[PDB]
């Protein structure tokens, strides 16, 4: 019990690591969808312009 | 513990072709060959007390 105690302790923290980099890389996710939706709507104005 | 045996010390560099047995931190029993590369030093190569 007192070493699967450890195991748990540190596979826990590298649970929650592994759901760092999940969760920044899904937060700049969102952002660079974002960003390029930007783009494409920057040109939509053209496109509704001329359409 | 006590294998080889020889009249001579060597001080040239060499090495040993020694495997541990180590554990990590996730408990993973690993053997590992080492190899220590090493060397003799001598500042003063005539003082009986250093020699």
């Amino acid at each position: 019990l007192a070493i699967e105690i450890t195991t748990n302790s540190q596979e826990a923290a590298a649970k929650h690591e592994a759901q760092r980099l999940e969760q920044e890389a899904r937060g700049r996710l969102e952002r660079q969808k974002i960003l390029d939706q930007s783009e494409a709507e920057k040109a939509r104005k053209e496109l509704l312009e001329l359409e | 513990p006590h294998a080889r045996r020889a009249l001579c010390l060597l001080l040239g560099p060499d090495f040993f072709t020694d495997v541990i047995t180590i554990e990590t931190a996730d408990h993973a029993r690993l053997q590992l060959q080492l190899a220590y590369n090493w060397h003799f030093e001598l500042k003063n190569r005539n003082d009986p007390a250093e020699a």
